C-alpha cells in the first residue's frame, strides 16, 4: 500500500520488491512490474500510437516480447489470425 | 469520377463510400478511415468513438479524433478543440455556417459534423484504392468493403467493426438475434405502425 | 442476477481487465475502480467530489481528521461505529 500511496501523489518509486522477498500475487507468464502502460501492445491489435497518453499505472504484464492473446503471454511468432 | 462520401446516419449505421449501408452498434473506439493501410505512408487516421450507443436513446454522444499531419483535432459536445495543432496550417479551415461543421483538411479531405452525430468524411479522386476502415476501400467496387483488418471479406458487419477497434481489450459487441423488429417494438405491433 | 462474460460495457461503464487485474472505469461519471489478485479495492476519483462525497472513505477534502462524518452527519472519534 505504501508503493503504491506515495506513486498517486507524484512521485513513484522503483525496484522495491527486488529485495523485500514479497511479490504480489498474479497469473501465469506475468508477474509485477511498476509503471508499465495500460495499452499493453496485444497481439490482435491495431499498430496505432500517440492516442494512449494516459497517466502510468502499476500492474503485472508480459515480458519484452511474448504478446497477451486471451489472458496468457504468447510469443509474438504464434499470433493467430480470427474469423 | 465524383466525391465519395461516407456517413454515420443515425446512431448505430455506417454508409460506405462505394455505398453499402450494414448495422454494427459499438461501444469502443473504431476506425472510420485512414490511409496507413497495408503498404502506404499513413498521413491521416480520423477515428470515431461512441459511449453508450448499443441501443439508440438521447444517450450516445460521439467523439471523433482526427489525425493529419501530426495533429490531434477532435470534437465533441459542440464544440472543437485542438490537442496539438498541426504543422502546415494553410490548408486547415473551419466554417460553422448553419448546423453543421464543416472543415477541411487539405486539397482531397473534408469533414462535415451536424453537431450532434453525423459524420460525412468526403474524399476526393486523389487516393482510388489507398484507404480503408469502417467506410471500405474507396475502388468502386460496392462488395469489398467488409475486407477486416486482417485482409479477408467477411459476411456479417458485427464481426467486421469489431475487427478495427483502437482498444484490443475492450468489448466487443454482441451477436444480436436478427429481426425486424428492435427492443421497443418488439411485441408491441401497435407501436410499431406509428412509427412505420 | 444474471452472469454476465467480461469485457462488459453497457451503460458507460467499461469493464475490462488492465495489466492482469480487473477495472471498472466510469469516466462519464467520474470515477475508476479496480481490484488485484490478491483483493485489494481501489477507486480513483474526480478532484470534482470535493467538499462533497462521504461515505466509508471519507470525504475527498483536505483534513485528514474530520473524515468521519457519519450518515447523520457527526464528527465521531471512534473509526469502528462510523
Ligand atoms: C464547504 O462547504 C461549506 C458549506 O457550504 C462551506 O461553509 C465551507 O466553506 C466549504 N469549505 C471548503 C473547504 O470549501
Ligand atoms: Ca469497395
Ligand atoms: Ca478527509
Amino acid at each position: 500500500e505504501y508503493a503504491r500511496t506515495c506513486a498517486q501523489e507524484g512521485m513513484v518509486l522503483y525496484g522495491w520488491t527486488d529485495h523485500s522477498a514479497c511479490s504480489p500475487v498474479c497469473p501465469a507468464g506475468m508477474e509485477y512490474r511498476q509503471c508499465v502502460s495500460p495499452c499493453a501492445r496485444t497481439c490482435q491489435s491495431l499498430h496505432i500510437n500517440e492516442m494512449c497518453q494516459e497517466r502510468c499505472v502499476d500492474g503485472c504484464s508480459c515480458p519484452e516480447g511474448q504478446l497477451l492473446d486471451e489472458g496468457l503471454c504468447v510469443e509474438s511468432t504464434e499470433c493467430p489470425c480470427v474469423h | 469520377v465524383c466525391d465519395a462520401t461516407c456517413s454515420t446516419i443515425g446512431m448505430a449505421h455506417y454508409l460506405t463510400f462505394d455505398g453499402l449501408k450494414y448495422l454494427f452498434p459499438g461501444e469502443c473506439q473504431y476506425v472510420l478511415v485512414q490511409d496507413y493501410c497495408g503498404s502506404n505512408p499513413g498521413t491521416f487516421r480520423i477515428l470515431v468513438g461512441n459511449k453508450g450507443c448499443s441501443h439508440p436513446s438521447v444517450k450516445c454522444k460521439k467523439r471523433v479524433t482526427i489525425l493529419v499531419e501530426g495533429g490531434e483535432i477532435e470534437l465533441f459536445d459542440g464544440e472543437v478543440n485542438v490537442k496539438r495543432p498541426m504543422k502546415d496550417e494553410t490548408h486547415f479551415e473551419v466554417v460553422e455556417s448553419g448546423r453543421y461543421i464543416i472543415l477541411l483538411l487539405g486539397k482531397a479531405l473534408s469533414v462535415v459534423w451536424d453537431r450532434h452525430l453525423s459524420i460525412s468524411v468526403v474524399l476526393k479522386q486523389t487516393y482510388q484504392e489507398k484507404v480503408c476502415g469502417l467506410c471500405g476501400n474507396f475502388d468502386g467496387i460496392q462488395n469489398n468493403d467488409l475486407t477486416s483488418s486482417n485482409l479477408q471479406v467477411e459476411e456479417d458487419p458485427v464481426d467486421f467493426g469489431n475487427s478495427w477497434k483502437v482498444s484490443s481489450q475492450c468489448a466487443d459487441t454482441r451477436k444480436v438475434p436478427l429481426d425486424s423488429s428492435p427492443a421497443t417494438c418488439h411485441n408491441n405491433i401497435m407501436k410499431q405502425t406509428m412509427v412505420d | 442476477d444474471q452472469r454476465v462474460s467480461m469485457p462488459y460495457a453497457s451503460k458507460g461503464l467499461y469493464l475490462e481487465t488492465e495489466a492482469g487485474y480487473y477495472k471498472l472505469s466510469g469516466e462519464a461519471y467520474g470515477f475508476v475502480a479496480r481490484i488485484d489478485g490478491s483483493g485489494n479495492f481501489q477507486v480513483l476519483l474526480s478532484d470534482r467530489y470535493f467538499n462533497k462525497t462521504c461515505g466509508l472513505c471519507g470525504n475527498f477534502n483536505i483534513f485528514a481528521e474530520d473524515d468521519f462524518m457519519t450518515q447523520e452527519g457527526t464528527l465521531t472519534s471512534d473509526p469502528y461505529d462510523f
